[PDB]
């Protein structure tokens, strides 16, 4: 097995990405991790001659693990693994019975890396009150993280899979990085039975193997935007009625507004009990049934970017949006003992199923400061990815819209 | 010497060759000084002559009474290759841990002592010009790192690093730390023993071709580095003097910031509000600016702080960090680390205002995120906070609030002044209770506003503002129905920013307006702030956007 030429395009160097603080725990965990990576001859050592740096993070069990951020480096080789080496997304996995991941990452150290790559493979594990210069390293075999080394792999793969897809043709597996998605339609036993024999088939080949055991795709349904069923109705409760429903129908075709503005009249008192007309009650549960239903004109488009707004509802409860073009929905959803501890789970979740409808992950819109966020992220993550992110104030007039 | 150390491979730019700069004809002094200097460096073998084959040159300068060899690697430094940086910060005296004894050891000849990479020293090469170039130059190589190229710095560094990595891992009981030609070497053996693990040190150096100071030559402690003094068992800043001056110049107050700034890493409650507003518009750096009262009065307190000296103590690893919060002025945070009861590891403010409006509790997350990343970086965990606000007030705040914040452990310390949430808008509605539509419209042309409002208790009224946006209008709007109003109301409007602004609770802000409605959101008994779309036919916004329009 030698190695599949990489490039980077010719108009973009490698990443250039500074190391955030590590807790004292994390960089001992990071360095008895990255000392057993040299012995076994995965990562070396490396000089100051190498301007290139990738972040890198450790996660957890209680057994640690080593996470590198290849946010850039995937974004700047983008070419390679998207269409030189492309793995396409089968549509038929979200409409699967039960969906589990496994944890393929391990594959990815015994093939060798190109070597006129490594150099852009480069990461620090910085020293406590910079005592130290910090140890560099860098990757001698495919890294895990990096979208190009299932790309490379795929081949590899191919064959372990090819008995199992040959004996079991209405399963399907998908790689993403360092997953694979396995879903199928039996029932759980066994699902749960085919799983342990996919292991099987992985542990030969040397691969020992928010979220319940499986994932349950098909059971996956829009939270439609809530309109209250009121006993009574005030003019503010009419008020919240409208505003709701007028900003619905710039994502909704045909949602109807007309009728229950003319029962806000004049100048009222906000807490004035108002009588319900007719075509209102008509129009109100004509937009309720279109709320229910998948927006009609908006599809996914492979070439943008997805994009994930998250809300917090407060009560350990968070509403989010996926969609490409600004607030025309292709999913929508909630998510159920911290603030940062849940939104991490909750951006977890909302990438899966990404990955699971798309094949991509989006960029998230995260109602949080950079900073916390940047501090404690880590500290909850479990996921081998992650996904693009930016910091956003939450217009608290959307974060009631949906509910 | 040189270390036998394996040279660090070094590459131009890619789409790029060496530097083919002309070398301008040097006077006879200085083309005398050169050749001494190059002969004696020449016989040390950090300069090679070669022949006229080599087609890469960089300007060379003497400059004076020794004469100093002055190269101009501008050209070649743009060439090479970009390098990883040297480090990504620079250690805190309050991160050091105490040690019963520590000794400097600054390498001789740092860069001189340590060999380029045979395949670039080609692209070192200059040429000491004959005298009014007549004759062909005598020309050199360097065979190690020059004074002033790119790389000399990082490779420097690396090298040193691969050259103590094997004393490293046979002392672990040692503890060292590289800052540029500087070693820092630290233990907690007996005296006698340190001299000798020094010693052996000293001796491993230069088998890798590194000399170091005698005995008799090193430095004693307190030792002035980087703007600190670091004792036997204390640290602090270098020493302050606050300039006593009848005018102060742009110039002065910069330095007295930046005195100040320093000084607040160990004395506690050192301001810079004042002395910061005065630097704001764009003076000559000159110019004297009038002290205002309130610039006065911080010079006067942070000229108390520093009156006696105060040190920080040195970290023990076996001790939780602890951080603690006050309140001094709106916008301003003082805090102090510590392990043992104010024995003060360090000290510090915050006193930035992110974004343009906010409050106490947004601010104290801010200034505790701030923390927690500095102790993080300096210590390696995040302190217990010792806080100026109650649990129930954090409580309420951070459920009600859209954004996800969180922080650490923490306690409440009452030590006034005490955070806390200066209104609360209510939840629902209030009946028997005034509604007033408020409305705002500026003419983007002539920008003349025409700020009002509709009530349904029947009353009406707008006013006329000049030179406002839309966003102006809309929240003069507001403030004129909390203005003309009681200690209960509801108000109605059709712009998200001014909801957006309000439904934040905030208590300080930027702008004049936003302050004028703070003040009549505490007055209050009730609030209660509603949005609609505008030009969507409401009755109550359909009426003010009338009289508005
Ligand atoms: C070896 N090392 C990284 C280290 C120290 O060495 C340093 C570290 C730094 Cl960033 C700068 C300097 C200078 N210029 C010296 C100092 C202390 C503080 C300390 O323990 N001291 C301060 C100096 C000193 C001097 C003599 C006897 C005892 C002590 C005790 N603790 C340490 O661990």
């Amino acid at each position: 097995i030698e190695t599949v030429p990489v490039k980077l395009k010719p108009g973009m160097d490698g990443p250039k990405v500074k190391q955030w603080p590590l807790t004292e725990e994390k960089i001992k965990a990071l360095v008895e991790i990255c000392t057993e990576m040299e012995k076994e001859g995965k990562i070396s050592k490396i000089g100051p001659e190498n301007p290139y740096n990738t972040p890198v993070f450790a996660i957890k069990s209680t057994k640690w693990r080593k996470l590198v951020d290849f946010r850039e480096l995937n974004k700047r080789t983008q070419d390679f693994w998207e269409v030189q080496l492309g793995i396409p997304h089968p549509a038929g996995l979200k409409k699967k019975k039960s969906v589990t991941v496994l944890d393929v990452g391990d594959a990815y150290f015994s093939v060798p890396l190109d070597e006129d790559f490594r150099k852009y493979t480069a990461f620090t594990i910085p020293s406590i009150n910079n005592e130290t210069p910090g140890i560099r390293y860098q990757y001698n075999v495919l890294p895990q993280g990096w979208k190009g080394s299932p790309a490379i792999f795929q081949s590899s793969m191919t064959k372990i899979l090819e008995p199992f897809r040959k004996q079991n043709p209405d399963i399907v597996i998908y790689q993403y990085m360092d997953d694979l998605y396995v879903g199928s339609d039996l029932e759980i036993g066994q699902h749960r039975t085919k799983i342990e024999e996919l292991r099987q088939h992985l542990l030969r080949w040397g691969l020992t193997t928010w979220m319940g055991y499986e994932l349950h795709p098909d059971k996956w349904t829009v939270q439609p935007i809530v309109l209250p069923e009121k006993d009574s109705w005030t003019v503010n409760d009419i008020q919240k009625l409208v505003g709701k429903l007028n900003w619905a129908s710039q994502i909704y075709p045909g949602i109807k507004v007309r009728q229950l503005c003319k029962l806000l009249r004049g100048t009222k008192a906000l807490t004035e009990v108002i009588p319900l007309t007719e075509e209102a009650e008509l129009e109100l549960a004509e937009n309720r049934e279109i709320l229910k239903e998948p927006v009609h004109g908006v599809y996914y488009d492979p070439s943008k970017d997805l994009i994930a707004e998250i809300q917090k509802q407060g009560q350990g409860q968070w509403t989010y949006q996926i969609y490409q073009e600004p607030f025309k929905n292709l999913k929508t959803g909630k998510y159920a003992t911290n603030d940062v501890k849940q939104l991490t789970e909750a951006v977890q979740k909302i990438t899966t199923e990404s990955i699971v409808i798309w094949g991509k992950t989006p960029k998230f819109k995260l109602p949080i400061q950079k900073e916390t966020w940047e501090t404690w992220w880590t500290e909850y993550w479990q996921a081998t990815w992650i996904p693009e992110w930016e910091f956003v104030n939450t217009p608290p007039l959307v974060k009631l819209w949906y509910q | 010497p040189i270390s036998p150390i394996e040279t660090v491979p070094v590459k131009l730019k890619p789409g790029m060759d060496g530097p083919k700069v002309k070398q301008w004809p040097l006077t006879e002094e200085k083309i005398k000084a050169l050749v001494e200097i190059c002969t004696e460096m020449e016989k040390e073998g950090k300069i090679s002559k070669i022949g006229p084959e080599n087609p890469y040159n960089t300007p060379v300068f003497a400059i004076k009474t020794k004469w100093r060899k002055l190269v101009d690697f501008r050209e070649l430094n743009k060439r090479t290759q970009d390098f990883w940086e040297v480090q990504l910060g620079i250690p805190h005296p309050a991160g050091l841990k105490k040690k019963k004894s520590v000794t400097v050891l600054d390498v001789g000849d740092a860069y001189f002592s340590v060999p380029l990479d045979e395949d670039f020293r080609k692209y070192t090469a200059f040429t000491i010009p004959s005298i009014n170039n007549e004759t062909p130059g005598i020309r050199y190589q360097y065979n190690v790192l020059p004074q002033g190229w790119k790389g000399s710095p990082a490779i420097f560094q690396s090298s040193m690093t691969k050259i103590l990595e094997p004393f490293r891992k046979q002392n672990p009981d040692i503890v060292i730390y590289q800052y540029m030609d500087d070693l820092y070497v630290g233990s907690d053996l007996e005296i006698g023993q340190h001299r000798t693990k020094i010693e052996e040190l000293r001796q491993h150096l230069l088998r890798w071709g590194l000399t170091t100071p005698d005995k008799k030559h090193q430095k004693e402690p307190p030792f002035l580095w980087m703007g600190y003094e670091l004792h036997p068992d204390k640290w602090t800043v270098q020493p302050i003097v606050l300039p006593e001056k009848d005018s102060w110049t742009v110039n002065d107050i910069q330095k007295l910031v930046g005195k100040l700034n320093w000084a607040s890493q160990i004395y506690p409650g050192i301001k810079v509000r004042q002395l910061c507003k005065l630097l704001r518009g764009t003076k000559a750096l000159t110019e004297v600016i009038p002290l205002t009262e309130e610039a006065e009065l911080e010079l006067a307190e942070n000229r108390e702080i520093l009156k006696e000296p105060v040190h920080g103590v040195y970290y023990d690893p076996s001790k939780d960090l602890i951080a603690e919060i006050q309140k001094q002025g709106q916008g301003q945070w003082t805090y102090q680390i510590y392990q043992e009861p104010f024995k003060n590891l360090k000290t510090g403010k915050y006193a930035r205002m992110r974004g343009a409006h906010t409050n106490d509790v947004k601010q104290l997350t801010e200034a505790v995120q701030k923390i927690t990343t500095e102790s993080i970086v300096i210590w390696g965990k995040t302190p217990k906070f010792k806080l100026p606000i109650q649990k129930e007030t954090w409580e309420t705040w951070w459920t009600e609030y859209w954004q996800a914040t969180w922080i650490p452990e923490w306690e409440f310390v009452n030590t006034p002044p005490l955070v806390k949430l200066w209104y609360q808008l209510e939840k629902e509605p209030i009946v028997g209770a005034e509604t007033f539509y408020v409305d705002g419209a500026a003419n983007r042309e002539t920008k003349l506003g025409k700020a009002g409002y509709v009530t349904n208790r029947g009353r009406q009224k707008v006013v006329t503002l000049t030179d406002t946006t839309n966003q102006k209008t809309e929240l003069q709007a507001i403030y004129l129905a909390l203005q003309d109003s009681g200690l209960e109301v509801n108000i109605v409007t059709d712009s998200q920013y001014a909801l957006g602004i309000i439904q934040a609770q905030p208590d300080q802000s930027e702008s004049e307006l936003v302050n004028q409605i703070i003040e009549q959101l505490i007055k209050k008994e009730k609030v209660y702030l509603a949005w609609v779309p505008a030009h969507k036919g409401i009755g109550g916004n359909e009426q003010v956007d009338k009289l508005v329009s």
